[PDB]
């Protein structure tokens, strides 16, 4: 219980990563043979939904260390320097996904709403 | 594949020949067209010039 929140919850996470692969495409938008990366949303997703190691870790003292599929944009003009960012497209992404992280925030506050005014 | 550069070129001289002036001087020579003077480069080589 109270993993219903879960779902948009992990989709807000998801979008959250996605801007910083598509602000990096932005960034590196003059760099030679940058190859631009971005990952699938709706994919990605439900594997996460779906679904590093624990090291030692007996009483404290011990120093505890921890240990998505970034996917070529396929490009169109080629342009003599590697750099396959149309800056165009990127610029495209990135405004409709930050909107649907706006929509996630909202949808998560909804749902959070919901449940405190049911518990006063 | 939209995009094409526009890069410039020698393709060599123009081997056409230049008109005469009379200097009447003794040892100032002229070739005939396509004949060059063969001439002891800087480095030591025959190097060719009108």
């Amino acid at each position: 219980l109270d993993a219903a929140l879960r779902f948009q919850q992990e989709a807000l996470n998801l979008r959250a990563q996605r801007q910083e692969i598509l602000a990096a495409n932005i960034a590196n938008a003059d760099t030679p043979g940058y190859q631009a990366r971005d990952i699938d949303f709706a994919s990605e997703l439900k594997k996460v939904m779906v679904r590093g190691v624990a090291l030692t870790l007996t009483s404290s003292h011990h120093i505890p260390a921890q240990a998505v599929d970034l996917l070529y944009r396929v490009p169109d003009q080629p342009s003599l320097d590697g750099n396959t960012v149309d800056m165009d497209r990127e610029r495209t992404q990135f405004a409709d996904n930050s909107l649907k992280y706006q929509m996630g925030l909202t949808v998560l506050g909804s749902q959070l709403k919901g449940m405190m005014n049911v518990l006063q | 594949a939209t995009r094409t550069l526009v890069t410039a070129s020698t393709p060599g001289a123009d081997m056409t020949p230049g008109q005469l002036d009379y200097t009447s001087r003794p040892l100032d020579v002229a070739l005939q067209q396509d004949g060059w003077l063969v001439v002891q480069a800087a480095d030591g080589a025959e190097g060719y010039t009108r």
